[PDB]
């Protein structure tokens, strides 16, 4: 019924009965911000906060854990190897 | 003072709404 | 005949030894049986052997190392506390060599699938499958149990999982690294893992 | 046990 | 080798003690089942200090749940991690001590002490040689303030050659609870410094302060306030169970701080505390590490160190650093901070490099500071005291037990001479 100039829009209230069915719920969003400077899906992306509580700023882990001197007093011709793949010369 | 759900950007908005998403 | 009688390793020993000590014998002063210096065998077969990235390793690569079977369990606590230990010394002796010195086989009594892969994505060195019965005949053949389930032939219970043991050539007992054992030293009994005597020729 | 015999 | 024996004393010591060890398994990896996870070498390398092995391969905490209410070690069983302490290693209570510092550690206290000291000497002498011992206790009710400082009292005369720590957590006076508060405030105290080596303070309402602005959280339970405090804890004895370049022994840390044996009461700050709408705002640096744990509203404790000065101090990183942009900074705070630090001492402040970070960090620091900035904080409770004490209010619920006019007054007296000595150090 969009031929003759709908005036009435109780028709979009049939299907949404309760309005908490979580299908009108947040579902559209017309500022003028998000008409001129928007992309496909860059606002509705959840934010990282932490996998190991309030104290984890970020994700380090123990997988990353190596003393000052198991890192660095390593065998030398695995440091040759290494350094080899990155500029030892 | 009145306490509202995290959709209201009344008092703090996004740190408010990450730990308990309401 | 070491270090027990009663093996699946050593009663297909005392097979397979036997038939070939006939095949001599008709064919020819020989003695039957033959000796237990006489007697040569493979340990492990071409398949048994699986490395990290589960790509097919001969035994050939096995000659002037100092192999060892470690028996283990991914739930059992006592081998969880043991693990990192073991990776240490692994690392600690393949680089301190201009050669790689020490190789462990890891031999495992998991519960099921999943549970030998959860235990097998950190482990650098070689392993062998639960499913392939070389893991079921080497248990009986070293003693090794965490409690009497299956009966031993009169014998007792020589080890507790994890035990890390050194292996000879013909499958005889090197020597002992007593982890949980009558000595009991948890924790540093790699140190005793001497690589002079100990070798796979 | 019985133990391996020493290299002659 | 090194053992440390964790006492919780207090509801307010068993549940600090709950999330201790609630990150202390998450430092070295063990599943609350007992069994290890985290196929790591150092995780479990020095794992005696903090652990005990129990012959099934599980980690069994050196650490004594100790109270005379048993609801509240109840609700350890019930939350998450009660599995892992020994049932041997509580000390059950049945009338409860009702925030009494009386009814705590003289008479219904004393038959608890021939169960709590026969659990604490039998795993003492069970290790080699035993380094220090660490508690958790309150100064605001009566199972903690009262009986917690009984404890205090035989440990330190039956193992006088060791040394031994305290978490205390201060009555607040802003916030009121427990009514009863400077009674159980100023009858641990005087006490507390003629038998114990070295005591750091704990104040709640510093606690709600930091959760307000620096971690910006809306409403939280005490779980989030018993985070930072074991935060602290991991830190202050990371060291004593990881490797460094520039080692911290615990008894390394009384040396190198305590001058004199009546002044042993320190402020703890914790860093980096932010929240998570900042982290991509911080780009985490050794220098704004410094000047956050040198702000006065990151402490723990809520005494405002611009008012006094600081004596001496020790600053604890932990993660990987470049100890060169540690050690000329820490130069660098002391220099601006001139008028924050007494003049007598060249190098006030002292370094540390913990060589393993926290969970969840690259690097963190944890603060430890003698200071002078705690006269205030005893100075009010000198006047609430003094108040409760003008003429004989709320008190003979301890005088029908056995207290005297007599003791009261060398516990008021004690203290202000505790606070007559902080002043002339200015
Ligand atoms: N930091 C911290 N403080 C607490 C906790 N529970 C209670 N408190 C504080 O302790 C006071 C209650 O007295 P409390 O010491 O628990 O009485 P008790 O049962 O005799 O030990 C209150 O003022 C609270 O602020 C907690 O879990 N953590």
């Amino acid at each position: 019924r969009l031929d003759a100039h709908n005036d009435q829009k109780l028709t979009s209230w049939r299907i949404p009965h309760p309005l908490y069915t979580e299908l009108p719920q947040g579902s559209k969003y017309e500022t003028h911000y998000r008409q001129s400077y928007d992309y496909e899906d860059w606002a509705r992306r959840p934010v990282r906060l932490s996998k190991y509580g309030l104290l984890g700023h970020d994700d380090s882990g123990a997988e990353s854990w190596t003393t000052e001197t198991r890192s660095e007093y390593e065998p030398p011709r695995l440091r040759r190897d290494q350094l080899k793949a990155a500029g030892q010369w | 003072m009145a306490i509202h759900v995290s959709r209201t950007h009344r008092e703090d908005y996004i740190r408010s709404l990450t730990p308990r998403p309401a | 005949s070491q270090p027990v009688f009663a093996s699946p390793l050593n009663v297909e020993k005392r097979r397979l030894n036997e038939e070939r000590a006939l095949m001599q014998a008709q064919k020819a002063n020989i003695q039957l049986p033959p000796n237990y210096g006489d007697m040569d065998l493979i340990l492990f077969p071409e398949g048994s052997l699986k490395n990290s990235n589960n790509t097919v390793i001969p035994q050939s690569h096995l000659k002037g190392k100092s192999v060892a079977l470690y028996f283990a369990d991914g739930a059992d606590p006592k081998c969880a506390s043991l693990l990192p230990f073991l990776l240490n010394y692994y690392r600690t002796m393949n680089e301190g060599g201009a050669n790689q010195k020490i190789e462990i086989i890891f031999v495992s009594l998991d519960r099921d699938r999943e549970a030998f892969e959860s235990h097998r994505a950190h482990m650098p060195w070689l392993s062998i499958d639960l499913e392939n019965p070389l893991t079921e005949i080497l248990k009986r053949h070293f003693r090794v149990m965490k409690e009497y389930e299956v009966p031993t032939y009169g014998y007792g219970s020589r080890t507790g999982v994890p035990s890390v043991i050194v292996i000879g050539s013909d499958g005889r007992e090197a020597q002992f690294l007593p982890i949980c054992s009558g000595l009991e030293e948890g924790d540093r009994a790699l140190l005793r893992w001497d690589w002079r005597n100990t070798k796979f020729a | 046990v019985a133990k391996p015999l020493p290299p002659p | 080798m090194r053992e440390i024996v964790h006492v919780q004393g207090g509801q307010c010591g068993n549940q600090i003690g709950a999330k201790f060890w609630e990150v202390i398994s998450d430092e070295h990896g063990i599943d609350p089942t007992g069994t290890y996870c985290g196929d790591s070498d150092l995780q479990l390398e020095r794992i005696n200090v903090f652990y005990n092995e129990a012959t099934g391969g599980r980690f069994v905490p050196r650490a004594i749940l100790m109270d005379l209410e048993p609801g509240t070690m109840d609700s350890v069983r019930a939350g998450p991690f009660g599995q892992l302490f020994r049932p041997d290693n509580f000390v059950f209570g049945q009338t409860g001590a009702g925030n009494n510092w009386a009814k705590g550690h003289y008479t219904e206290g004393a038959e608890l002490i021939d169960s709590v000291l026969d659990v604490v000497r039998k795993e003492a002498e069970g290790c080699d040689c035993l380094q220090g011992f660490q508690i958790t206790h309150s100064l605001g009710g009566g199972t903690g303030s009262g009986m917690g400082t009984l404890l205090i009292s035989k440990v330190r005369e039956e193992y006088p050659d060791r040394i031994m720590e305290t978490f205390s957590v201060f009555p607040s006076p802003k916030v009121s609870d427990t009514v009863v508060e400077p009674y159980n405030a100023t009858l641990s105290v005087h006490q507390l410094v003629e038998n114990a080596d070295e005591v750091q303070v704990i104040d709640n309402e510093a606690l709600y302060d930091i959760c307000f602005r620096t971690l910006k959280l809306t409403t939280p339970t005490y779980g989030d306030l018993n985070h930072l405090v074991s935060a602290a804890m991991s830190g202050v004895t990371c060291c004593l169970r990881f490797p460094g370049q520039l080692n911290s022994d615990l008894r390394k840390l009384a040396v190198n701080l305590i001058p004199f044996p009546r002044l042993h009461f320190f402020l703890i700050g914790f860093a980096p505390l932010t929240s998570r709408g900042s982290q991509q705002y911080r780009a985490l640096s050794v220098p704004e590490l410094t000047q956050q744990m040198f702000d006065a509203k990151n402490m723990m404790c809520a005494s405002d160190p611009r008012h006094g000065r600081y004596l001496t101090a020790s600053a604890m990183f932990r993660g990987r650093m470049s100890t060169k942009e540690v050690d000329e900074q820490m130069l660098n705070v002391q220099n601006k901070n001139s008028s924050y630090f007494v003049e007598w001492i060249p190098n006030n402040m002292k370094s540390s490099v913990c060589d393993i970070p926290p969970k969840g960090l690259k690097m963190s620091v944890t603060f430890v500071g003698n200071s002078t900035a705690i006269q205030e904080m005893f100075k009010r409770v000198s006047d609430q005291f003094t108040a409760m004490f003008r003429r004989k209010a709320f008190l003979h619920w301890y005088t029908g037990e056995g207290m005297d006019e007599m003791e009261f007054t060398e516990a008021e007296s004690n203290m202000n001479d505790l606070v007559s000595e902080y002043q002339q150090y200015q």
